[PDB]
């Protein structure tokens, strides 16, 4: 697993601070040049993700493609790799192996169409949870840069995609070699030689579709690569989680509402509570936008590593030792995680 | 004045919400009754389930210190809570300073020491004339309680009151000391300890108008009950009506803001208040029989679509569909949310500027107008192998040059 | 922000000490200078401890930038994708703000043709000699078997020099006739 | 620096909590332990 | 550390370095191949 990106979320820090109290917000007008700068990094640390995602797209892009049947390409059986197909295929982008990756893993739905709506109506007491907590405590989770459908699409290319023959200098040739003939060259380069038996073909398909059919197995948290994939979600949830947290903390005062506030206590010493509440959850979102600036660049840089493995054993045969997996490479297979 | 292009996060009169029970007024006909009594047996009055009348007690008081911690007397007076202590007793004015938090004298070690548990007010007052309450013969006041055990009764161990709690020297004089100085010795019993008690009494001449000290000390969320000011029913009695808008409640002696759905029973319904795990209130047992669900107040997003270059806005709605937005150009519903300023004219482009998120793009199409445009899908050369014995293949007959800056 | 952090009030009367000697008896004002003393330390903590994440990220940064010069700049590189889009050539290095600028010159074709390009070529002998190409492809005529280069279209030859002997296999095409010089006799 | 962090006042009269039972009084005791515990957290969440 | 001067005496050697490649098998010797013929052999290379 190879994390290309982070959550993008954004806040409103005249509504995170004072939480549509008037008269926490006059005292806000005070400040608010440590509100724009706050505005201001967060819009520039999601604008960044996008130009980091809109690169990747373009160095994993393919050149040009031929077409593989639905199974059994030439004995090598690639279904798990393709949508589903009755006639030709329909109903969905994702191929079959990211239905059951995807289903494994627990993701909040954040509703980027109607989220609004349905934390209306739903919820009971579930219109706090992190994403229903987002229209309460003001910030906000933002769509990513490319919808499923076309995130499908690019990984889709790579298994059909073509490249110069096998034994041709450059990457300027295109050579439509279909995937059995495609698999022999490279066990053939590997050490086999091309007299073991016909290279033995009902054997070594066969062993070939019963390591592939048998990754389904590996979505569990046993799997190293799996529980990766769980605690990439897992840290974008603990960074919405510690933002609506740090409206419980009362930071001196009498209590971390303002509502309380504004009902114990007269209007002279109100406003030195309040200020109290102003002064948190402004440096609380000063640690915020430090510690989300430092997750989107390390996803960027991680973002590079993800284009290189697509480069170097997946559009090509590697010839380097665990870069690309445990014994000798033969093949890879990239999807969307 | 002059901003970039892109997608920019920009940034009504709450009601209120009134449940207070049908409740009968407080009594403080027991403070009234009776010779005052002393620091040291000083008396309790709990009201829960109560009304009180602010006037009759302004009218029959004269207040001269109100030292409070954790509250206001103004909040005591415009708020409802759940339970109100009080402990009056008679202490002259001219100590108004040993009873003060800190005090290094005698009242605070064997007389009476103030608890801060809770909001508290201390309240140093005086008896006008004509207000009927007897006045106490000379104020009086511990100065010494301790026991004395040893077996030639040499040592001498002093006893300490804890906050709010009597003295054990109470007993020897409960109505006062007729001497100054007076002093009392008694033998405690096996079970309490045993040895011999010694307590000393300070005589303080009495002044000319009873002077009266109160500590007044309120409790949240100790019953399904309030202790209110007397006032009018009004109109913000009911929220049948006002579902779904956003309020500030005061239900039975809690305080907050938020929004009443109805929904089904949980929890228990004596308790009245369904809490989450962090403390706030989701739910209510209302008096007209319904289940209230308390949530909190919410507010719609906003964002702006700006093209600096043709100078256009739109807004976005993110994640709220057009129905919501025409109830609280034409809105269009997208992927991303409702949009106001887009037309949709089937657009689809390669490649552009503004993105919105979910392949959904803005371009501002010149001949002065954005539209709403859709990313696609550049599919890539698909390469028909032709049939024969050989691969078919595709070579380059024409060639460039290309730099790729890093 | 290093700078717009002293103009932060901590909860005092002002951020500046000036205002506060102005405004507050002795043993006030002792109490509003320690907010800005507590203060403007937990800035520059955080300060700190910012310039140390960024200082070793640069520090990280200039071992990829010492090893893509030692690859794209002082060789060339047979990397997918390392070194610029397409197949590399040269690559020229200039010093540019706090960094590196690399200009990656690389071979884009910019128009194709479809050939046949068969596998490989086997003597019609008893065990036979099979030539399959090298860096190249072996096109037909449109029969004679011609030899052009992978990046570029031009046939030419079959010789021995981009001929390498291989085993014969079923996907290879027999040549009763018209057989290449490395594979007469 | 996990343990430096253990003497900083944060606004309190002393940084030890012993200091601060020796000195005042009961109401004003736990407003400075206070600020020993909204400190000490903040610090603590900075090491995390 | 450095000025811009030496900064660039570094990238400005870099250029000429194709004497420092020497085109052979390791990178202990150096061949002053002119930077005409290096091109055509790096274009030889890659097919051509
Ligand atoms: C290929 O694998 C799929 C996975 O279920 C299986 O249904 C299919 O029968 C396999 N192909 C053949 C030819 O058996
Ligand atoms: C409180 O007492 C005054 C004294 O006359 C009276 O006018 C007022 O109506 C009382 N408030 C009530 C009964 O709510
Ligand atoms: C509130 O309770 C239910 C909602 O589940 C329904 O009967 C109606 O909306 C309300 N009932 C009454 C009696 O108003
Ligand atoms: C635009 O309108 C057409 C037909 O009215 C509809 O099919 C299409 O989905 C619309 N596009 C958007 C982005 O709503």
């Amino acid at each position: 697993y190879i994390e290309t990106s982070i959550q993008k979320v954004t806040v409103d820090c005249k509504q995170y601070v004072c939480n549509g109290f008037t008269r926490c917000e006059k005292l806000l007008v005070e400040y608010g040049q440590f509100c724009s700068k706050i505005n201001q990094a967060l819009h520039g640390a999601n604008l960044r993700q996008d130009e980091s995602v809109y690169s990747l797209y373009s160095n994993i892009k393919t050149t040009s493609t031929q077409t593989l049947e639905y199974g059994l390409n030439g004995d090598f059986n690639l279904t798990l790799l393709q949508v589903p197909q009755i006639g030709g295929s329909p109903s969905g982008y994702r191929s079959a192996i990211e239905d059951l990756l995807f289903d494994k893993v627990t993701i909040a739905d954040p509703g980027y169409m109607q989220g609004y709506d349905d934390c209306m109506k739903q919820g009971p007491q579930s219109a706090r949870d992190l994403i229903c907590a987002q229209y309460v405590s003001g910030y906000k989770v933002l769509p990513p840069l490319y919808d499923p459908n076309m995130e499908a699409a690019y990984t889709s290319s790579l298994l059909g995609s073509i490249a110069g023959a096998g034994w041709t200098a450059g990457l300027s040739s295109f050579a439509a070699i279909p995937f059995a003939q495609s698999m022999f060259y490279r066990l053939n380069g590997v050490g086999i030689t091309q007299q073991v038996l016909s290279e033995n073909q009902k054997l070594i398909a066969n062993k070939f579709n019963q390591a592939l059919g048998a990754m389904q197995t590996g979505f569990t948290t046993s799997n190293q690569a799996f529980s990766k994939v769980q605690d990439a979600v897992n840290a974008n949830a603990q960074a919405l989680s510690k933002l609506a947290s740090e409206l419980s903390n009362t930071f001196g005062a009498i209590s971390s509402s303002i509502s309380d506030i504004l009902a114990r206590l007269d209007t002279a010493e109100q406003d030195a509570q309040i200020d109290r509440l102003i002064n948190g959850r402004l440096t609380s979102l000063n640690a915020f936008v430090s510690q989300q600036l430092v997750r989107s660049e390390t996803a960027a840089r991680s973002a590079q590593l993800a284009s290189d493995k697509v480069n170097e054993c997946v559009k090509s045969q590697s010839k380097r030792n665990g870069f690309c997996g445990s014994g000798t490479h033969i093949v890879s297979f990239v999807v969307n995680a | 004045f002059e901003v970039d292009t892109g997608v920019y996060s920009v940034s009504s009169a709450i009601g209120t919400f009134i449940e207070q029970p049908n409740a009968t007024e407080c009594d403080f006909s027991p403070m009234f009754k009776g010779v005052a009594p002393q620091v040291y047996n000083f008396k309790r009055l709990v009201f829960s389930n109560c009304n009180y009348n602010l006037t009759k007690l302004l009218s029959l008081f004269a207040v001269d210190e109100f030292s409070c911690n954790g509250i206001s007397p103004d909040a005591i007076a415009r708020g409802c809570y759940s339970t109100l202590t009080v402990d009056y007793f008679a202490y002259p004015l001219s100590m108004k300073s040993y009873i003060r938090p800190g005090s290094a004298g005698n009242i605070p070690l064997y007389n009476y020491k103030q608890s801060f548990a809770h909001p508290t007010c201390r309240v140093l007052a005086s008896v006008p004339p004509n207000v009927t309450i007897t006045k106490p013969e000379a104020y009086g006041y511990i100065s010494k309680c301790s026991r004395l055990t040893g077996d030639y009764q040499h040592i001498e161990t002093p006893l300490y009151i804890n906050p709010g709690e009597y003295s054990i020297c109470r007993d020897f004089a409960p109505l006062g000391f007729s001497e100054d100085g007076q002093v009392f010795k008694r033998t405690l019993t096996q079970f309490e300890g045993g040895g011999l008690l010694i307590g000393v009494g300070t005589r303080v001449p009495m002044t000319a108008n009873l002077e009266m000290g109160f500590v007044i000390s309120v409790q949240y969320g100790a019953g399904t009950d309030s202790v209110c000011p007397m006032l009018d029913l009004g109109e913000s009695s009911t929220i049948t009506n006002r579902l779904g808008k956003c309020v500030d409640y005061s239900l039975y002696g809690v305080t907050g803001r938020g929004v009443f759905q109805n929904c089904t029973a949980v929890g228990v319904k004596q308790q009245r208040f369904v809490y989450d795990s962090f403390d706030n209130l989701v739910g209510y047992y209302s008096d007209d029989g319904n289940y209230y669900c308390v949530r909190p107040c919410v507010s719609v997003p906003v964002s702006v679509i700006y093209d600096k270059s043709t100078n256009l806005h739109a807004t976005l709605f993110g994640s709220v569909a057009c129905e919501h937005v025409t109830t609280m150009n034409a809105p269009l519903q997208t992927a991303v949310g409702c949009v106001i300023g887009l037309s949709n004219n089937s657009l689809v482009v390669s490649e552009c500027k503004l993105p919105l998120g979910q392949s959904l793009c803005a371009v501002p199409s010149v001949s002065s107008q954005f539209q709403l445009a859709v990313l696609n899908y550049t599919s890539p050369i698909v390469l028909t192998p032709i049939n024969s014995s050989g691969f078919t293949a595709a070579i380059p007959t024409n060639f460039s040059f290309s730099v790729t800056q890093e | 922000k290093l700078a717009s952090e002293l103009s932060n009030t901590f909860g005092a009367i002002s951020s500046s000490i000036s205002d506060i000697l102005a405004r507050l008896d002795t043993a006030e004002q002792d109490a509003q200078i320690d907010r800005l003393i507590n203060g403007r330390l937990t800035s520059l903590n955080a300060f700190v401890s910012q310039q140390l994440v960024r200082s070793e990220t640069a520090a990280r940064s200039a071992q990829l930038a010492s090893d893509k010069v030692n690859e794209c700049v002082k060789s060339q590189s047979k990397r997918n994708g390392f070194c610029g889009s397409g197949t590399h050539i040269v690559s020229f290095v200039v010093n540019a703000p706090n960094g590196f600028y690399f200009f990656h010159v690389g071979y884009v074709p910019t128009n194709y043709t479809n050939v046949t390009a068969a596998y490989g070529l086997c003597n019609n002998n008893n065990p036979p000699l099979c030539i399959a190409p090298i860096d190249g492809y072996f096109i037909t005529n449109q029969t004679e078997w011609y030899y052009t280069g992978s990046s570029f279209f031009k046939p030419e030859p079959i010789t021995q020099a981009n001929s390498r002997y291989v085993s014969s296999d079923v996907k290879f095409e027999k040549l009763e006739n018209n057989l290449p010089p490395p594979l007469l006799e």
